[PDB]
C-alpha cells in the first residue's frame, strides 16, 4: 500500500494522473526504477517512482 | 512503461 507525495499530470503514454494524498496499489516498475506502475479509483498506469511512498 | 524519463519532484 502507498500513498500519492505530490500532484502528477498524465501526459498520455499509459500514464496516469494521481492526487497528493491519494492512496496507491502498486504492481510494478519498469526496468531502470524509474516508473511505476500503479493502481488507483481513478484507473491504472504508470507513474514517477519517487512520487509516492509506502503508508502503514 | 514510457521511454521517457519522469520528471523530477518538486
Amino acid at each position: 500500500l502507498f500513498v500519492a507525495l505530490y500532484d502528477f499530470v498524465a501526459s498520455g503514454d499509459n500514464t496516469l494522473s494521481i492526487t497528493k494524498g491519494e492512496k496507491l496499489r502498486v504492481l510494478g516498475y519498469n526496468h531502470n526504477g524509474e516508473w511505476c506502475e500503479a493502481q488507483t479509483k481513478n484507473g491504472q498506469g504508470w507513474v514517477p517512482s519517487n512520487y509516492i511512498t509506502p503508508v502503514n | 512503461a514510457p521511454t521517457y524519463s519522469p520528471p523530477l519532484p518538486p
